[PDB]
């Protein structure tokens, strides 16, 4: 159960329906889907590294 | 304002439901039709009434029913925007 | 009791919540030509799906089968329902790239099914 | 030995205004080497600070002992952050560079 | 109930099965919630007697001791044609003297 | 009352709450499902034209309350009886019956 203690906020996230689902406005550093799953790829990606290079040494 | 919206859901939600009912923006269109529709669902219901129309025009009972199955697509005529 | 008797109230119980489905119809401002009807079984679909999976790979950046193989299951149906499918993949990609994307596979369906062959005429071309 | 909610940061209250960087850092630096010190500028913040520290024993020991210690003529107050959210996003260029980098040094996939 | 506006009724279509009302709930109406003139019996739909539920209380989900029925004034109205009249959620009020005692006892 | 003058008892409109030997609930019949007020008025009440008309205690002539009582509550609790028969339910050779 604990594991519910380590997960935190996450920041601002985008609406894609927003204003009849409009043109996205460039600049706005609110994360849609891609870069969601871009982050999740790249997290399982970097503990991978770490378990490779933990037997390493 | 949130009350507006929760009448508006509440009602949205009555309409599909019971279809006929209104709500506080429902046009003169909207409410004629539906009381047409139910009008010739009544009509069809009761025996009497679909032998009084078939004896004033003199139609059998059976062109009487079709014609106003007919009749409820559009029964007022387009609608009106 | 094996579950709980409470598990919530669905949307046919529930008045406090719009439909949000109708809601979205109303307010999203979909392409031009989505109305036409489509019969399916009147299309190739494995033609038609390299195009879909590099269309959304590119879309995306990258490539999620789960968006993929979601857009052929709705194309599964004999009639399918094109707003609903722009609405569910609004999430996924931008919402302008959704409506671009069914403004193009959406009259390359139609001219699938104007074919004999199921084939659409780009596809016939090259 | 140690509870879950144990962090490298330490949130102090009761800190008297216009103290120095350099009383700050040596009274905070005594349990263990300090990653970093942040003092509150808004007149809302202003007179509460964060301390991180590099080892996580060194910021137990220092919340253990360091609690109503008496500094400037008032007690000072210690507690844990909960670090419970994010305020960026993770700029995932900069980190698929930084694996690149990595994979690329020790040749592993 | 009457007195909960947040609770609210399952209403599909209702079966042959008979809704039934715990001790607490005997001789009352599943509707307008009173004690007097009983009309007639209330059936509930399928899905509301599935498998464990079967024989529970319409209105509050207890151990079920007798049969509902409706009044003779929601007989009138035609109270009784809505639909299954087993409420679905257990409400405010109900999860709220749940807390409260275990915070005491 | 007696044992054999209690289907002559009128009944409460709500229903009991210790079910057993009950005459009002649905399961002992007493309370029955669609009930016209108009049709079960008359009975077990009073009725000047009906057959239960305002009685008075046939001993002390003052007026009973209940449908049906030939005898008023004290004089029956008295000499012991049942207020609709008069039959005994009591033996009351031992018991100085206190009317306080
Ligand atoms: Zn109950
Ligand atoms: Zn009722
Ligand atoms: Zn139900
Ligand atoms: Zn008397
Ligand atoms: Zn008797």
């Amino acid at each position: 159960k604990k594991h519910r203690r380590t997960m935190i906020i996450s920041p601002e996230r985008l609406d894609p329906f927003a204003d009849g689902g409009k043109t996205p406005d460039p600049k706005m550093n609110a994360r849609t889907y891609m870069d969601v799953m871009r982050e999740q790829h790249l997290t399982k990606e970097e503990r991978e590294i770490r378990q490779q290079l933990a037997e390493k040494a | 304002m949130t009350d507006r919206y929760t009448i508006h859901s509440q009602l949205e939600h009555l309409q599909s439901k019971y279809i006929g009912t209104g709500h506080a923006d429902t046009t003169k269109w909207e409410w004629l039709v539906n009381q047409h529709r139910d009008s010739y669902c009544s009509y069809m219901g009761h025996f009497d009434l679909l032998n009084y129309f078939a004896i004033a025009e003199n139609e059998s009972k059976a062109r009487v029913r079709f014609n106003l199955m007919e009749k409820m697509l559009q029964p007022c005529g387009p609608p009106a925007d | 009791m094996d579950a709980g008797f409470f598990r919530g109230t669905s949307a046919e119980q529930d008045n406090r919540f719009s439909n949000k489905q109708k809601k979205l119809l109303k307010q999203l401002k979909f392409a031009e030509c989505l109305e036409k009807k489509v019969d399916m079984s009147k299309v190739n679909l494995e033609v038609i799906k390299p195009w879909i999976t590099k269309r959304v790979t590119e879309i995306l950046g990258f490539e999620d089968d789960v968006v993929i193989e979601f857009i052929f299951n709705q194309l599964e149906v004999k009639n399918p329902d094109s707003k609903m499918m722009q609405i569910n993949l609004t999430g996924f990609l931008n919402g302008k790239n959704a409506r671009e994307f069914m403004g193009e596979l959406w009259p390359l369906l139609l001219s699938a099914q104007e074919n004999i062959a199921g084939i659409p005429s780009a596809f016939l071309e090259l | 030995r140690l509870p879950p909610e144990v962090n490298r940061i330490l949130y102090i209250r009761n800190l008297p205004y216009k103290i120095t960087a350099e009383e700050m850092y040596d009274i905070f630096g005594k349990y263990g080497p300090i990653r970093q010190i942040r003092v509150g500028n808004t007149p809302e913040t202003r007179g509460t600070a964060y301390v991180v520290y590099e080892d996580i024993f060194d910021a137990k020991n220092a919340c253990d002992h360091l609690s109503g210690f008496n500094v400037c003529n008032r007690y000072l107050v210690v507690l844990y952050y909960n670090a419970n959210r994010a305020f960026q996003k993770m700029d995932t260029k900069k980190k698929e560079e930084q694996l690149k980098l990595l994979k690329e040094k020790y040749g592993i996939n | 109930a009457k007195h909960h506006p947040d609770l609210i009724f399952c209403r599909k279509q209702a079966g042959v099965a008979i809704g039934r009302l715990c001790e607490k709930c005997d001789g009352k109406c599943v509707i307008c919630d009173s004690y007097v003139r009983p009309c007639t019996l209330v059936r509930i739909c399928d899905e509301c007697n599935y498998g464990s539920y079967q024989g529970r209380c319409v209105i509050c989900g207890g151990p079920g001791v007798s049969d509902a029925y409706y009044c003779k004034e929601c007989t009138i109205q035609e109270k009784d044609r809505d639909g299954c009249p087993k409420i679905v959620n257990l409400g405010s009020s109900k999860t709220d003297l749940f807390y409260e005692r275990k915070k005491y006892g | 009352v007696c044992e054999k003058c209690e289907k002559k008892l009128g009944t409460v409109i709500t229903p009991d709450t210790w079910k057993d030997g009950a005459r009002n609930t649905t399961e002992s019949g007493g309370r029955k499902l669609n009930e016209n007020k108009a049709l079960t008025s008359k009975k077990a009440r009073f009725d000047p034209y009906g057959k239960n008309k305002f009685s008075t205690c046939r001993i002390c002539k003052s007026s009973v309350h209940q449908p049906g009582s030939h005898y008023c509550q004290g004089c029956a609790y008295k000499k012991g009886i049942c207020a609709m028969c008069g039959k005994k339910v009591l033996d009351t050779k031992n018991y100085k019956q206190t009317s306080v």
